[PDB]
């Protein structure tokens, strides 16, 4: 399975430096070309250079002339991408990106680096019990809500990735004093809400917290 | 970004009654024809192109000879084999142009009187 | 810098209908070597991008044979036989001639689906976060369609504005839909002060007002 899996989300103040990985697995490293996409609100997708693992040879985009670098290890099959002196103007989600010389194939997760003053903030995750009110026709709905954290992502799994349908995870919302919040929820039959449990796993990597919360009606 | 056994030059004579021009690629991953395309240029344009995702063979009228074999084609290999009719016509720096989906290499060689 | 401009930005199309996406450059994107290499990616709701075009007209491994790419030089064109419900989301030209390699702006697919009733649900606030002071009530609508959905608050009969929030997710990529889940958050004090809190919701697919509600500690 061509496969390509990079570093987990940042956090760093302007003026600081981040090196995002991506490993490569599932096709020979140096077989293709790899090339490093980001997306930047509110701008197009920006093609930021790229890297032939056999060679070591690269080509950078100048718009980013003197602060990219993109290095290579083949020992790990893993390509490397560091962005330096950052800004407001960089905090996106970086897409490493598998391909030929004048197109890519297959891309990563991504890695979303967000450029803040601001100290990181671990979420609290409070359950949304499923009750008489939230029943309609034998279907139940429940789930979490994750609120007040800073940065973003958050990432919500529920049964460590055992349960995906049904799954809607809306887009944060910011709040006045600047932190974010979202709700995870997921449609079960009412008929078998005390035999199953559901678990929503929430990790939020900037603050490296792990915390994962079993719902009862 | 694929690779080649390289060959500088091959010879032929008037005893070859055919004469070939190697090209081998060592990390072509296609498992099927509809993905590789390939072009051999001599001095200029294409000589030979065989559209894999139509299975076009197209020659040139005084290339009319000039053929591949798709059977290894998925096997690395794509070396063009023609008659001297049109080799001696022809001699010089051929070229092995051969795409698979988004990625392409490309190689060059050489084409003895009494 | 080669400037890549697409158009539409976004296209309403009922699925088993074409739709047709242009990206024009300012120069052209032909190299040296003669090939021009215009690729079409799409970025699906959830997932980083796919390509789907590579090479004006040349389709990816796996690819439908409904996707067809043209143009020439100056102007090209993405279109499909017909969408389906699969094709939502947004999609890119970018070209792959000279350096820098540059992207469009992103031309926006929509699936255009039948009228689809919302299903309400109300949630009152957990044990453990009014022990923290803080008392948050979720009343979420889920998989309506169309997307335009007004969603009031009501505590005591009375409506609420300034301590809300709606949020409302992409659409499906399977059933064309979405939903949203509204956020009304209140001060653990003036929660222990009244006593119905009802969710109430229009929509056109609703016969009338829908009003979902609880009472505190019940
Ligand atoms: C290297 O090229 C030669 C040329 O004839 C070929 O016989 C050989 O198989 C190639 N190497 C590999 C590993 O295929
Ligand atoms: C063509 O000539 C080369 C050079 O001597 C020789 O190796 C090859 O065997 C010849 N081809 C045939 C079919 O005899």
């Amino acid at each position: 399975q061509v496969q390509l899996v990079q570093s987990g989300a940042e956090v760093k103040k302007p003026g600081a430096s981040v090196k995002v990985s991506c490993k490569a697995s599932g096709y020979t490293f140096t077989d293709y070309n790899m090339h490093w996409v980001r997306q930047a609100p509110g701008q197009r997708l920006e093609w930021m250079g790229d890297i032939y693992p056999y060679n070591g040879g690269t080509g950078y985009n100048q718009k980013f002339k003197g602060r990219v670098t993109i290095t290579r290890d083949t020992s790990a099959s893993t390509a490397y991408m560091e962005l330096s002196s950052l800004r407001s103007e960089d905090t996106a989600v970086y897409y490493c990106a598998r391909g030929g010389w004048h197109a890519m194939d297959s891309w990563g997760q991504g890695t979303l680096v967000t450029v803040s003053s601001a100290s990181t903030k671990g979420p609290s995750v409070f359950p949304l019990a499923p009750s008489s009110k939230s029943t309609s026709g034998g279907t139940a709905a429940l789930g979490c809500l994750v609120k007040d954290y800073f940065p973003e992502p958050v990432t919500v799994s529920w049964n460590s990735g055992a349960l995906t349908s049904g799954v809607h995870t809306f887009p944060a919302v910011l709040q006045s004093s600047g932190l974010y919040s979202l709700s995870s929820v997921v449609t079960v039959p009412s008929s078998s809400l005390g035999t199953q449990t559901y678990i929503c796993n929430v990790n939020h990597k900037p603050s490296n917290t792990k915390v994962d919360k079993k719902v009862e009606p | 970004q694929l690779l080649f056994n390289k060959t500088k030059s091959v010879e032929f004579t008037f005893g070859n009654d055919t004469v070939v021009i190697p090209c081998f690629v060592t990390n072509m991953e296609a498992q099927n024809t509809t993905e590789v395309y390939v072009k051999w240029k001599f001095k200029g344009r294409d000589i030979y192109t065989f559209d894999g995702a139509l299975n076009k063979s197209t020659v040139p009228t005084d290339f009319s000879s000039a053929k591949i074999e798709v059977s290894q084609l998925l096997k690395g290999d794509a070396s063009l084999k023609m008659d001297k009719s049109d080799a001696v016509s022809h001699t010089g720096n051929y070229t092995c142009e051969v795409t698979e989906l988004t990625r392409e290499g490309e190689t060059i060689i050489e084409l003895r009187v009494v | 810098d080669i400037v890549m401009t697409q158009s539409p930005l976004s296209l309403p199309v009922t699925p088993g209908e074409p739709a047709s996406i242009s990206c024009r450059s300012r120069q052209s994107i032909v190299h040296t070597n003669r090939y021009t290499y215009l690729a079409w990616y799409l970025q699906k709701p959830g997932q980083s991008p796919q390509l789907l075009i590579y090479k004006v007209s040349n389709r990816f491994s796996g690819v439908p044979d409904r996707f067809s790419g043209s143009g020439s030089g100056t102007d090209f064109t993405l279109k499909i036989s017909r969408v389906e419900a699969e094709d939502v989301g947004v999609y890119y030209c970018f070209q792959g001639s000279h350096v820098p390699y540059t992207f469009g702006g992103g031309t926006k697919l929509e699936i255009k689906r039948t009228v689809a009733a919302p299903s309400v649900f109300i949630f009152p606030p957990s044990d453990e976060q009014l022990k923290s002071g803080t008392a948050s009530v979720v009343c979420l609508l889920n998989n309506f369609y169309p997307r335009e959905a007004k969603v009031q608050w009501k505590v005591d009969n009375a409506l609420q504005s300034g301590n809300s929030q709606e949020s409302v997710t992409e659409q499906d990529s399977k059933d064309s839909t979405y939903s949203l889940s509204s956020t009304l958050t209140l001060s653990k004090a003036d929660y222990e002060k009244h006593k119905v809190y009802a969710c109430e919701v229009t929509h056109q697919g609703l016969s009338s007002p829908v009003t979902k509600s609880f009472n505190r500690g019940e």
